[PDB]
Order: structure tokens, then C-alpha cells, then sequence
């Protein structure tokens, strides 16, 4: 019962132009500033994964048990 | 009409690409002006009567 | 169709290659005399280039590339003279024999070993052979190689001499305007290491020529008026040896290396006035080169020419710096007078005389506030040197009558009557000073600074103004002190009086308005270092502003002495220094537009003109941020009056349509002051197409924003024929458009076309292009008009007497020592020529024909002749040296 909250929020600006070496230039210039003073941020993988598998298919009932 | 060196030089490859900048973005901008208008009233009540 | 009979090439030439792999094994003369008369065969059906059409080129490699993919890699044991022969001859039709995927195999037939000294076979043919293709090597090939890896393997080892060899060859065989196919050459070759290209294309240039350096030095500023930061960083340092090294023409220095004094350092300039300072020979094109270090884009300069050679050769500084600037003065004194202006014309408020008749009678117009535009028929006409005795009694009853903020605008006005004077210009004010009153003396003393404005002498540092500001403890004897010495000093950067009057924001004494305008004191002094001015305003801000949510006072003031104190470098350092110190609200986050692109005074890019739209474009935006919609248009304004009308016309095409069509509150209140900052010249364009959303007033809004915009539609000077525009509208604008609110307004449109007769260059762009700021007295005054309530109070300050940088305006002197001779100049409309026929005619409009002091005008580069040489600078600059030569018959 979501009311799916939708956002028009932007439209891409597509300027395909001298745009494009000048923002790899950029990355270049985050590779002096991250990687040598701080950036050691990290996250784990499969933890979501691991519940599905063992899964029941065993699903105990009381007495008036509805069943397809 | 500005396209002075007249020949196959970087100039002309440069000034024209500067036209085609200008031009994107009037298109871009006046795209985002039919876009992002969330007005509606649609005459109130007078107009549209 | 003749086929047939004759078609020697199209058989020999088919079979003895299609032999060669019939003669490569067991053959060893077969594979070798035959790919030599091959070789230089089809290298001779290639030279003359009057048969593109080869019988060969097109003719051998139907079966040739199905060969030569079988001969070049399969054959395996390439000897040493071989593969001499075959790379040789196999190199060439490469570029036809393979389609546009050929960009990543300029190599497979070439770079197996490229033979020798390529241009040995490549030498008089201009590009058919190998020249194209090398430009197709340096496009794709070494652009992907030096990407990421421009240290790296033969593909940049080699190539760096090949592109050197080939860079001298574009200006070996014919030195045709394939010189300028080398900046072609070695600015698609390493984009961003374009220097570690240029330094061996700088040594070479050096010993290529002495005549053919000057095309090719105008292609790089050319090139050089708009690039990347990086490129803009990169080739106007490379355009500095180039007339130190090679020759030494040289006197473009000073203003041409002011194109690269904030970019790349501000301390490389200096040195390259130590540069100044090196070459000192004789006196001619050292003058010229120091006349423009006064007043024609910066001061201070007054510090380094007092060393060991005080006598004539170092006695030049305090001629600059005060000497030609009373010899300029005496342009006024003794040449105007001379050519038009009596002391007083005082009647374009007399050419409102028609009007009495225009409709039965008249005598109808009483208002109070019309007398406020009253004292600009005194006011705007009496600039260089229009002073009055007596013919000021207009002012003189009207200050002791009434209006306290017209007290203060008429003792004002007496600044502007003596300005550029350090004569008697405080004795004329010192009779109309003392009335022990507080809105006649801060506006007399405020014009004090006015009349020492641009002499930066010693008349008053800390004498008058200081002595004026500590009176303070009350009203604009605390505002108007501090004003009019930074006005004067604008062109300094002297620390001294700039931490005299830090304690101005210091005090905390909270009077809003003081400290709004002590932010545009201090920033018409600084451009660049001291940030505790930048400590000392965010203190105040975040102590006041933070505990309000009010009216632009904070908005339009204290963020523009930070953008002024940071004004012009696109090293984008200085939106990291001042939006991440303001992080706050977004009513101060206002703020965060104004600093951004204040440093961004003048260049292409473009990619800051799209965050200048696309974040705040529209969004509607019920009366919230709708002042910053606007200021983030105030900074759509500049960064298009100086990329030289490449802009200018997409400008005008996109604010006419974008916001005056499909606008509300951004367009219909704000976006004409670009049309008032953009250009002062006039033209029928815009000047037209104002009156289109004026004639229709849209009285609807408070329609003294369109009224704002009818008054600095009549911010192009240089006196017109738009006389008919005003006096029409102002006929329309006496009954109705009420002349309660702006009957000051539409004849101070009225009078300020017609200022004096001439010097109306406040226009940013001297010589061709350089700014000369400038920009710092100006931009307060389209930052004020936001937007009413300074029409009747506050903005009576900065309205009469905000840009005060008028430089001077003709290049009519001749200055040869005793300053005796005229010229014989010849006025013309502006240069066009970039690359044609040598030699190029510079101008167009040859009907014009004066011989001293006349006009400037908008596009005027204008020539001399008579054979006197005109050698100072070859560009011009209206103080022109003049020498003497006549050795031709």
C-alpha cells in the first residue's frame, strides 16, 4: 500500500562537448586528495543472501489451519 | 556572421562549437522551463468559462 | 568512357606485386630491385601534387592490402633493408587503403619500424603523402597514449621529434598560412601538456623567423581569447617569450602580460615587470609601456621604480603616476575646451522646452523629487573640469532648503564637477563646507575622495576622511567617511588603511547600512590576498544576519565586498574557500552565487554557464529564493561581455527569448540589466527591442521594476540620436508612469547620455580586450538596484557617484618630447582580418580622415600614415610615442 512517491527532480544535461575531458581531468584531481589523506570506507557482501536458503517449507499450524 | 578565417582551420572548429554550446543550452534551459512548472490554474474560473 | 589500351599501372604494377610473394622466397633480387622500382615509383606518381589521382595508390591495393597482409606480418624474417623498402612504400596509401577505423592502425604497416627519416621521400609534397596522415597520428593515437600515459613507449618518444621535425617542415616548404597549422599540430598533440610541446616549438619558432612570427603570434591570442582554465593557464604563458626571445617588439608587454597576471601568477607578471625593469632601452617604448601601469588597468605600481636611477629613467614613476594624469587633465582643460564645451551648457533640461506647447499648456509639474534630478543639469555636464561659481546657486538654494538626502547628493555633485583634480579640489569644497551640518559635509567630504580619485598621491591617507569618520556617533558622518577613501584608493592594494578601517567592521556598532557599504569600501580596494578582510566580514554576517531573515541590505552589500576582494581567477579555489565557510541557511546562502562567479569576470566556460541555469532555473517558486533566481542571472550578466562577441549575440538571443518570453519573476523585474551591463556602446538591437517591454509599461507589477529598467536602458554612453526614445517617453512619462516615483528617474536617463561631450570609455576593454577594473565601481551599482526604497533613501549614496572609473577617452596626443606635433590619423570601423592574403588590410571605413584629438567610438582601430612609423606598440593605447623615420626612396 504504497503510494509510489515519485520525483520528476531533474532532466540530464546532455551538453556532449569539451565537457567530457574536462571532468576526467577532475578524476584525476580526486586521486591526490582521496587516496592519500582518508578514504578507507568499506561494506560486506552475502549477508542478505544467507537467510533465503535455509528457508522453511515447514510452517507449523494450530488447529482451524487455512491451506490452499 | 562570424566565421572569419575562412578556411579549414581549428578557429572555425572552435568558434562553431561555441555556437553549438550556446545553442543546447537555450534549448535545454526553455526544455526545463515547460518542465518544471507545477502552476495550475487554468484560467481561474474566468477564461475558461 | 576511353578504358583500355593504356593502362600500363593499372597491369605492372597489379602482377609484380602480386609476384612479390612470387619472388619474396627463392627470389632474393626479385624481392628486392622490384619493391625498389616499386618504391620510388609510386613515391615519383605522388610528388607533383597536379595528379591527385594516382595510378598506383588506388590501382595496387584491390589486391595490395590482401598482399600486405600477408607480405608485412607473414613473411617473419624482415631483413634491415627490407623492411626499409617495404614500410616505405606500404605506409603511404594507408590512410585510402583503410576506412575510418584506420585511427587505431596508423601503425601496422608504419610503426613496425618507421624507415629512416620519413621526409626524405616526404619533403616537397605539402600533405598528400604523409602531413595528413600525421595529423591523423597525433589525433586519435597519441591522445589515447597520453590520456593517462604521456611518459610511455615510441609511440610519444619518437613522436615528440617527429612532430618536431614535421612542426618545422609546416614552415619549410612553401611558408604558406600552414604556419598557423602548427598551433593546429601542437595543440591537438598533448592538449594539456601544450607546453612540453611548445618549449621545443618555442626554441624552434625562435630560430625559425624574424618576419613570420607576427601572423602566427595573433593566431595564439586568438586562440588564446577563449580555451579551457587549463589552456587559457597554458598558452598565454607560452605567448610570453615569444616577443622576448625571439624578437623583441616587446612593448606589448605590460597590458598583454596583464592577459596573463591573474591566471597564472600574479608575482609572474611582476616578474615580468622586472621584465619591465630589465629593458630599459632607450625611452620610447619604455613610456609607453609604463603609461598604461597608472590608469589604464591598474595602479600601484608607485613602489618599484624609486630604486638607484633617480633621475630621469626611474624619475618616470611619479611622472605616471600624477604628471600624465595632470597632462591628461590638461587634455580637458586645454584641447576640450578648445574643440566644443563652454563652462556651462546647462540646457538639455532647456531642451525640454517644446513640451510647454505639446497639448494646450503647461506649468503642470511640481514634484519635490524632480529637484533631486534638478541638480544634474549641474551635475553630469560638469565633469572634467566644468567648474562653477555662482552657476551652482541652484544647488546652493536647494541645500539649504530642504531634502537631507539631496543636501548630501548636491555636495556630492561637487566631486564630480572637480574630478581627477588634486589642485584646489578640496578648496572649492572647503567654502562649502563649513555648515556644521551631517548631511552636507558626508556628502561633501565623500566627494573629497572623489576628487583624489585616481591620484593616490599624498592628499589625504588618513588626514581628512579618518579625521571625518572618528566624528561618528550618529548618522552618515559614520556612513559617508569610510566611502569616498576606499573610492580613491580603489586602485591601490595598500594594507595600512585597510586595517584603519577593518575597526569600521569591527565595531559592531549596528548600523546596517555602514557596514553594508564599509564591504564595498574594502572591496574596490583588494582583488586578491589579505582573507582576514574575508575573517572580518563573515564575522559580522553570521553575528547579524543569522538573527534575521530581512531585506537585501545584508543580501546586496556584505557578499560583494568578498566577490570584489576575489574578483577574476577561474582556479574554481575560491568557490571552495567561500561557499563551504557560509554553509547555512539558504536566505545566506544567497551568498553562495555571488563569490562563485565574481572570480569568473571573463572567459569561455561554458560548463559554469549551464550550473548557472540548470540548479535554479524556474521551479515557480512561491516568493522565496526568487532574489537569488536573479542574482544567479546578475551572474549570467558578465562572462559574456568579453569573450568579444562571440557570446554577446547568443546572449541577446537567448535573454530576449528565455526570460522576457517564458519568464515571471526573474525576467519581468530583473533580467534587463544585462542589456545595462553587457554593452555601453548602443546599436539598434537592443536598444529597439528595450522599448518593446517599455512602451508597454505592464503597469500591473510594481512598475518600478520596469522603471528600473527604463533607467539603465540609458546606461550606453557615448552621446546618441536616442534622444527621440527619452524625450517621447518622457512626455508619456510626466501625467502618466507618475512623476511622484520617477520623474528623477527618466531625466537621469535623460542627462547622462549627454554626460560631457566625451570621455565615456567605462567600458572593461582597453587596447583590444583587457579589462581594467573597472568592474569593482560599476557592479555595485546593478548589485543596488534590487529594487525599490533605494530610490528615495539609501541608494542616493551609491546612485549619482557608484563607477567613477572613467579613462580618459580619445587617442588624439602625439607626446613626441615637446608635445608640439598633431598627426595624420585615420579613423576607420574595426579590424576583421585573421588569417587572408599578406599583407592584410586592417580596416574598412576609410571616409573618416581627422588629425588630432578626435573620437574614439565603439569598433575604432585607427591607423596612421605620412611615413612616421607609428612604432611604439603597433596596437594602440592613446598615448601614442610617435618616433621619426623616413629611409624609403
Amino acid at each position: 500500500e504504497v503510494p509510489k512517491e515519485k520525483e520528476k527532480e531533474k532532466v540530464s544535461t546532455a551538453v556532449l562537448s569539451i565537457t567530457a575531458k574536462a571532468k576526467k581531468k577532475e578524476k584525476e584531481k580526486e586521486k591526490k586528495e582521496e587516496e592519500k589523506m582518508e578514504v578507507d570506507e568499506a561494506e560486506k557482501k552475502e549477508e542478505k543472501e544467507k537467510k533465503k536458503e535455509p528457508e522453511p517449507n515447514f510452517q507449523l499450524l494450530d488447529n482451524p489451519a487455512r491451506v490452499m | 556572421p562570424l566565421v572569419t578565417p575562412h578556411t579549414q582551420c581549428r578557429l572555425k572548429l572552435l568558434k562553431l562549437e561555441r555556437i553549438k554550446d550556446y545553442l543546447l543550452m537555450e534549448e535545454e534551459f526553455i526544455r526545463n522551463q515547460e518542465q518544471m512548472k507545477p502552476l495550475e490554474e487554468k484560467q481561474e474560473e474566468e477564461r475558461s468559462k | 568512357m576511353e578504358e583500355g589500351g593504356r593502362d600500363k599501372a593499372p597491369v605492372q604494377p597489379q602482377q609484380s606485386p602480386a609476384a612479390a610473394p612470387g619472388g619474396t622466397d627463392e627470389k632474393p633480387s626479385g624481392k628486392e630491385r622490384r619493391d625498389a622500382g616499386d618504391k620510388d615509383k609510386e613515391q615519383e606518381l605522388s610528388e607533383e601534387d597536379k595528379q591527385l589521382q594516382d595510378e598506383l595508390e588506388m590501382l595496387v591495393e584491390r589486391l595490395g592490402e590482401k598482399d600486405t597482409s600477408l607480405y608485412r606480418p607473414a613473411l617473419e624474417e624482415l631483413r634491415r633493408q627490407i623492411r626499409s623498402s617495404t614500410t616505405s612504400m606500404t605506409s603511404v596509401p594507408k590512410p585510402l587503403k583503410f576506412l575510418r577505423p584506420h585511427y587505431g592502425k596508423l601503425k601496422e604497416i608504419y610503426e613496425n619500424m618507421a624507415p629512416g627519416e620519413n621526409k626524405r621521400f616526404a619533403a616537397d609534397i605539402i600533405s598528400v603523402l604523409a602531413m595528413t596522415m600525421s595529423g591523423e597520428r597525433e589525433c586519435l593515437k597519441y591522445r589515447l597514449v597520453g590520456s593517462q600515459e604521456e611518459l610511455a613507449s615510441w609511440g610519444h618518444e619518437y613522436v615528440r621529434h617527429l612532430a618536431g621535425e614535421v612542426a618545422k617542415e609546416w614552415q619549410e616548404l612553401d611558408d604558406a598560412e600552414k604556419v598557423q597549422r602548427e598551433p593546429l599540430l601542437t595543440l591537438v598533440k598533448e592538449i594539456v601538456p601544450y607546453n612540453m610541446a611548445h618549449n621545443a616549438e618555442h626554441e624552434a619558432c625562435d630560430l625559425l623567423m624574424e618576419i613570420e612570427q607576427v601572423d602566427m603570434l595573433e593566431k595564439d591570442i586568438d586562440e588564446n581569447a577563449y580555451a579551457k582554465v587549463c589552456l587559457y593557464l597554458t598558452s598565454c604563458v607560452n605567448y610570453v617569450p615569444e616577443p622576448e626571445n625571439s624578437a623583441l617588439l616587446r612593448c606589448a608587454l605590460g597590458v598583454f602580460r596583464k592577459f596573463s597576471r591573474f591566471p597564472e601568477a600574479l608575482r609572474l607578471a611582476l616578474m615580468l615587470n622586472d621584465m619591465e625593469l630589465v629593458e630599459d632601452i632607450f625611452t620610447s617604448c619604455k613610456d609607453v609601456v609604463v603609461q598604461k601601469q597608472m590608469a589604464f588597468m591598474l595602479g600601484r605600481h608607485g613602489v618599484f621604480l624609486e630604486l638607484s636611477e633617480d633621475v630621469e629613467e626611474y624619475e618616470d614613476l611619479t611622472e605616471i603616476m600624477s604628471n600624465v594624469q595632470l597632462n591628461s587633465n590638461f587634455l580637458a582643460l586645454a584641447r576640450e575646451l578648445d574643440i566644443m564645451e563652454p563652462k556651462v551648457p546647462d540646457d538639455i533640461y532647456k531642451t525640454h522646452l517644446e513640451n510647454n506647447r505639446f497639448g494646450g499648456s503647461g506649468s503642470q509639474v511640481d514634484s519635490a523629487r524632480m529637484n533631486l534630478a534638478s541638480s544634474f543639469v549641474n551635475g553630469f555636464v560638469n565633469a572634467a573640469f566644468g567648474q562653477d561659481k555662482l552657476l551652482t546657486d541652484d544647488g546652493n538654494k536647494w541645500l539649504y532648503k530642504n531634502k537631507d538626502h539631496g543636501m548630501l547628493s548636491a555636495a556630492a555633485s561637487l566631486g564630480m564637477i572637480l574630478l581627477w583634480d588634486v589642485d584646489g579640489g578640496l578648496t572649492q569644497i572647503d567654502k562649502y563646507l563649513y555648515s556644521s551640518e551631517d548631511y552636507i559635509k558626508s556628502g561633501a567630504l565623500l566627494a573629497c575622495g572623489i576628487v583624489n580619485s585616481g591620484v593616490r598621491n599624498e592628499c589625504d591617507p588618513a588626514l581628512a576622511l579618518l579625521s571625518d569618520y572618528v566624528l561618528h556617533n550618529s548618522n552618515t558622518m559614520r556612513l559617508g567617511s569610510i566611502f569616498g577613501l576606499g573610492l580613491a584608493y580603489a586602485g591601490s592594494n595598500r594594507e595600512d588603511v585597510l586595517t584603519l578601517l577593518l575597526p569600521v567592521m569591527g565595531d559592531s556598532k549596528s548600523s546596517m547600512e555602514v557596514a553594508g557599504v564599509t564591504a564595498l569600501a574594502c572591496g574596490m580596494i583588494a582583488v586578491g590576498s589579505c582573507n582576514g578582510d574575508v575573517t572580518s566580514t563573515i564575522l559580522q554576517t553570521i553575528m547579524e544576519k543569522s538573527e534575521t531573515e530581512l531585506k537585501d541590505t545584508y543580501a546586496r552589500w556584505l557578499p560583494l565586498g568578498l566577490g570584489l576582494n576575489h574578483l577574476g581567477k577561474g582556479e574554481a579555489i575560491e568557490a571552495i574557500l567561500a561557499a563551504l565557510e557560509v554553509v547555512s541557511e539558504p536566505f545566506r546562502s544567497f551568498a553562495n552565487t555571488l563569490v562563485d562567479v565574481c572570480a569568473y569576470a571573463g572567459s569561455g566556460n561554458v560548463l559554469k554557464v549551464q550550473q548557472l541555469l540548470h540548479i535554479c532555473s524556474e521551479h515557480f517558486d512561491s516568493k522565496e529564493k526568487e532574489e537569488d533566481k536573479d542574482k544567479k542571472e546578475k551572474k549570467d550578466k558578465d562572462k559574456k561581455e568579453a569573450p568579444a562577441d562571440m557570446g554577446a549575440h547568443q546572449g541577446v538571443a537567448v535573454l530576449g527569448i528565455a526570460l522576457i518570453a517564458m519568464g515571471e519573476e526573474i525576467g519581468a523585474e530583473m533580467a534587463l540589466r544585462t542589456f545595462g551591463h553587457l554593452l555601453r556602446y548602443g546599436e539598434p538591437t537592443l536598444r529597439r527591442a528595450v522599448p518593446l517591454a517599455l512602451a508597454l509599461i505592464s503597469v500591473s507589477n510594481p512598475r518600478l521594476n520596469i522603471l528600473d529598467t527604463l533607467s539603465k536602458f540609458s546606461h550606453d554612453a557615448d552621446p546618441e540620436v536616442s534622444y527621440n526614445s527619452i524625450f517621447a517617453m518622457g512626455m508619456v512619462g510626466s501625467g502618466t508612469n507618475n512623476a511622484r516615483l520617477a520623474a528623477m528617474l527618466r531625466q537621469l536617463a535623460q542627462y547622462h547620455a549627454k554626460d560631457p561631450n566625451n570621455l565615456f570609455m567605462v567600458r572593461l576593454a582597453q587596447g583590444l580586450t583587457h579589462l581594467g577594473k573597472g568592474t569593482l565601481t560599476l557592479c555595485p551599482y546593478h548589485s543596488d538596484r534590487q529594487l525599490m526604497s533605494q530610490v528615495a533613501v539609501a541608494g542616493l549614496l551609491t546612485v549619482l557617484v557608484s563607477f567613477l572609473d572613467v579613462r580618459n577617452i580619445i587617442l588624439g596626443k602625439s607626446h613626441y618630447v615637446l608635445y608640439g606635433l598633431v598627426a595624420a590619423m585615420q579613423p576607420r570601423m574595426l579590424v576583421t582580418f585573421d588569417e587572408e592574403l599578406r599583407p592584410l588590410p586592417v580596416s574598412v571605413r576609410v571616409g573618416q580622415a581627422v588629425d588630432v584629438v578626435g573620437q574614439a567610438g565603439k569598433p575604432k582601430t585607427i591607423t596612421g600614415f605620412q611615413t612616421h612609423t607609428t612604432p611604439v606598440l603597433l596596437a594602440h593605447g592613446e598615448r601614442a610615442e610617435l618616433a621619426t623615420e623616413e629611409f624609403l626612396p
